[PDB]
């Protein structure tokens, strides 16, 4: 139910559910309900925070130009509000550590996914949240800077997947400014995708 | 609680077409939030262990031991939910009070195995399952032939054309839909513990219209129909052997 509210971007329903879960914690009742919700997953081994991040992904440049069933405007706004609400809610504070250090089917944390999907607002929200968490658990046997790096770019991660590097690599396709016009640019073939020698992609596409 | 959704995919087809059908289900869950149809709403709070689809009826096995079936049809109006169910759901006429452990389905009949290991037959056209008045534990008329009247079935698998069972004593038995019952003498075999299977327990069965595979503790073993390419290799070898090289006298038998 609550995972669906997240995916449906029903901010009000999410907030009401979190209020009831907070009461559940305070009253020491329905604690299994909270643990069950935390353990919920969708496809890609994505947890609730991963689901929020995926929802926050953009679909068109027209929407960003304007900025400069749920409607796209409300879709993005509510997805961001739900992500931030979950990050701020007292219900999940003890569990946000685990949810943010958890890796999806591609090895990415919610933050790394927000970067990969160009959900920079979501990535910023998550990064702020992550620093809060690592600074809450300084009382543990771990160094503040183990927990933080986990949430952002965990140990054993392929450096080429590093959020900073990826953020620099995430440029747009040349078509967005060249159109179908022919320019002098580096071009690559990719047999994996059927882009044989007659076809080609620009460097940016080859990288991403 | 769970919800029951129906998916149909024209055959032959593709993987991504199928993925799009599933995508449509996801979209409905997150866009419409529609109420589930009455006929199967009783199963929302029930726990389903196994489910099978017959040529005209679906059937469900619950962890509580109950079994039920319901008629269905695929609507051409949405092939161009794609499935519509009748309002009459039929619960297993459990006059014995005996729970079921597994189910399967054949083209002419539904199949089920009780916790006692008894084999049940229930044709889709019948309102009640078969029962032998002279043998209260015989709920399948051909169990005597298979020897399953004295063996506790512990696992079953069956799809349209073929049906296969494992007994607690590891004996395999295999029978076919009544439409092949007249040529089943080359399709079927009684309950036997094949030496190829001895030494390991059967964990589960994977039957299909054409053949069966038994998944055992440390190995896989299969029996049933050969795909077409090997059938051709076999026939070609036979013909070649017959053509390759006559003292014909009175009384000689010839073809």
């Amino acid at each position: 139910t609550l995972m669906q509210h997240i995916l449906r971007c029903d901010y009000e329903a999410c907030r009401q559910y979190l209020m009831n879960l907070e009461q559940a914690v305070v009253l020491e009742q329905n604690l299994q309900m909270l643990q069950t919700f935390i353990s919920h997953r969708c496809d890609g081994n994505r947890n609730i925070l991963h689901a929020c991040v995926s929802v926050c992904f953009p679909t068109s440049n027209k929407e960003t130009k304007e900025e400069e069933v749920v409607e796209s405007k409300d879709r993005k706004a509510n997805a961001h509000f739900i992500l931030k609400l979950l990050c701020d809610s007292v219900v999940l504070q003890p569990y946000l550590r685990e949810l943010l250090s958890a890796k999806d089917a591609r090895g990415m944390t919610p933050f790394m996914s927000a970067v990969s999907g160009r959900a920079y607002p979501a990535a910023i929200t998550i990064l702020e949240t992550a620093q809060k968490i690592a600074k809450a658990e300084i009382s543990s046997s771990e160094k503040e800077e183990d927990v933080f790096m986990g949430m952002v770019c965990p140990s054993g991660t392929n450096p080429d997947d590093s959020p900073l590097y990826v953020l620099c690599c995430n440029d747009t396709c040349s078509f967005t400014w060249t159109g179908a016009e022919h320019i002098n640019q580096d071009i690559f073939e990719c047999r994996t995708c059927g882009l044989l020698e007659s076809l080609c992609c620009c460097t940016e596409c080859a990288r991403v | 609680m769970t919800s029951i959704h129906f998916v149909v995919h024209p055959l032959p087809g593709t993987e991504d077409q199928l993925n799009d059908r599933l995508r449509e289900v996801s979209e409905k869950l997150n866009k419409y939030n529609l109420n589930s149809h009455p006929p199967l709403n009783v199963l929302e709070q029930a726990t389903i262990k196994q489910c099978v689809v017959g040529p005209n009826h679906a059937a469900f096995l619950l962890e509580d031991g109950r079994v039920c079936r319901i008629g269905f049809s695929v609507q051409p109006d949405r092939l161009e939910s794609p499935v519509s169910l009748g309002e009459d759901l039929q619960w297993w006429p459990d006059k014995d009070g005996t729970k079921f452990i597994c189910i399967g389905a054949l083209y002419s009949e539904l199949l089920a195995v009780s916790s006692k290991g008894e084999l049940y037959q229930w044709k889709w056209s019948e309102s009640e399952p078969y029962r032998n008045a002279q043998n209260p534990s015989l709920h399948h008329p051909r169990a005597t032939f298979l020897g399953l009247t004295n063996e506790k079935i512990v696992l079953l698998s069956a799809n349209s054309i073929r049906a296969t069972v494992a007994t607690e004593n590891n004996k395999v038995a295999t029978w076919v839909d009544e439409t092949l019952s007249s040529v089943a003498s080359k399709l079927e075999h009684t309950a036997q513990t094949y030496s190829e299977l001895q030494g390991e327990r059967i964990v589960s069965l994977h039957c299909c219209a054409l053949y069966t595979c038994a998944q055992l503790e440390n190995s896989l073993y299969w029996w049933g129909v050969v795909p077409f390419s090997q059938r051709k290799k076999m026939l070609e070898k036979a013909r070649a052997k017959n053509k390759k090289p006559p003292n014909i006298t009175v009384g000689t038998q010839v073809c």
